[PDB]
């Protein structure tokens, strides 16, 4: 066997001031980033974990050692008490959020489709969190392995980096929804679906009235039509 | 006596410790209880306390620490022997994340830790690569990560080992 630690522990009992500095000194993590494979459940990522998706591969790295995380750190350095209350208050007013509503407008512009979207407020919370930390596109489809609907969060760039604080907020706001990272036709997508709450009584008729007054960008609605066409034969696993 | 040392080891962090052990006859029962309240992000020096328990005993043992989600805080139960049925994290050195739901628990014994250390090609030289538990209390869940930590300056650690070798 091995007893190589025995001379140190005899010394550590005699020198307490050295024991404090030795324990505190063990701060540098040996593994700063580890490879992952898609489909990847984001629920496997802890509070300081960041997700990186690229042609270089898929990685679950430590935020404290990550340069992409460090750059965004002064901008989103924001309390949960006001964060939880923020997307709850912003659920009442959906006018500025053109990207979210345009997806509903392009797919099915009826009040019955808007009734079903507003029935799952956690999906707007997912979009709100991912918007802050930017140019994402949402797609609503029916869950064939659950009368509930699932959301696809399509990323615009060939390179993707989800901040450790951003996915901490994302998982927290969507407790009751499973978030899995996928790749479909060179596009990185996050599938937000029900796995198994203080939310306002959403008036579907009032937002539907506002939708008629709102003038959407034509190029964004056709983009959604093309994106919905591309994600039809996706078939995400359970 | 061991609680005095454990409180000193954890003095740097914000982990509460609860207040006799015979070196010739070690107890099968729980030796220590380390608590971590909601919101906290403190680190537990797992490998260090497990190896400290091995040096404390003069009779062959396999020290074990159980990590539980009490549904309010994180619980770290200390043992000189892994109790029958006690859980062990199936983690590797690279893949070390464990998410604990309310009332659920995981654990780590020195022997199982040594197997992980050797399988991951990690350095066995004293205090060069030490496993520590990084815990994030995100209610109702307890997020754990069994990461290997090294010193910021290895030249300082090698000199400390010489000081221990000198006094022998
Ligand atoms: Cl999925
Ligand atoms: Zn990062």
């Amino acid at each position: 066997g091995t007893d190589r630690y025995a001379p140190y522990f005899a010394y550590a009992a005699a020198q307490p001031s050295d024991e404090v500095t030795t324990v505190r000194g063990l701060s540098n993590p040996l593994i700063k980033t580890a490879p992952v494979t898609l489909p990847f459940d984001l629920g496997q990522a802890v509070a300081d974990n960041c997700l990186s998706l690229s042609g270089m591969g898929y990685y679950l790295g430590l935020g404290g050692c990550c340069p992409t995380c460090a750059a965004a750190e002064p901008r989103l350095g924001s309390d949960r008490a006001a964060l939880v209350l923020a997307y709850v208050q912003q659920l009442n007013s959906i006018y500025e959020y053109r990207v979210f509503l345009a997806s509903v407008a392009a797919r099915d512009p009826s009040e019955r489709a808007l009734e079903e979207v507003l029935a799952h407020p956690e999906l707007f919370f997912a979009y709100y969190v991912l918007r802050d930390g930017r140019d994402v596109r949402v797609l609503f489809f029916e869950d064939p392995d659950a009368g509930a609907l699932m959301m696809y969060v399509v990323f615009p760039e060939k390179s993707v980096h989800v901040h450790h604080r951003v996915l901490d907020r994302l998982l927290g706001a969507c407790a009751g929804h499973r978030i899995v990272a996928h790749v479909w036709q060179t596009m990185f997508v996050l599938v937000v679906r029900k796995k198994g709450d203080d939310v306002p009584a959403v008036s579907a008729s009032d937002i539907y009235c506002k939708m008629r007054d709102i003038s959407f960008d034509g190029e964004l609605l056709l983009e959604y039509k093309r994106l919905y066409a591309a994600f039809e034969d996706f078939r995400p696993p359970r | 006596t061991l609680v005095q040392r454990l409180k000193l080891i954890l003095s740097g962090g914000n982990l509460r410790c609860s207040d006799a052990c015979d070196p010739e006859r070690p107890p099968t029962r729980c030796v220590f209880q380390v608590h971590g309240q909601d919101g906290s992000n403190d680190t537990f020096p797992l490998e260090y306390v497990l190896r400290l328990m091995r040096s404390w005993a003069h009779v062959p043992c396999d020290p074990y620490v159980r990590v539980q989600n009490t549904g309010v805080s994180v619980l770290f139960q200390g043992f000189f022997f892994r109790p029958a049925d006690a859980p062990l994290a199936a983690i590797t050195a690279e893949h070390n994340n464990v998410i604990l739901a309310s009332t659920h628990s995981t654990g780590m014994s020195l022997s199982a830790l040594d197997d992980i250390k050797r399988a991951g090609g990690v350095d066995t030289r004293p205090l060069r690569a030490m496993m520590s538990v990084s815990c994030f209390v995100r209610m109702p869940r307890v997020q754990l990560s069994f990461r290997f930590m090294g010193p910021d300056d290895a030249s300082q650690t090698q000199r400390l080992l010489d000081r221990a070798e000198m006094r022998q």
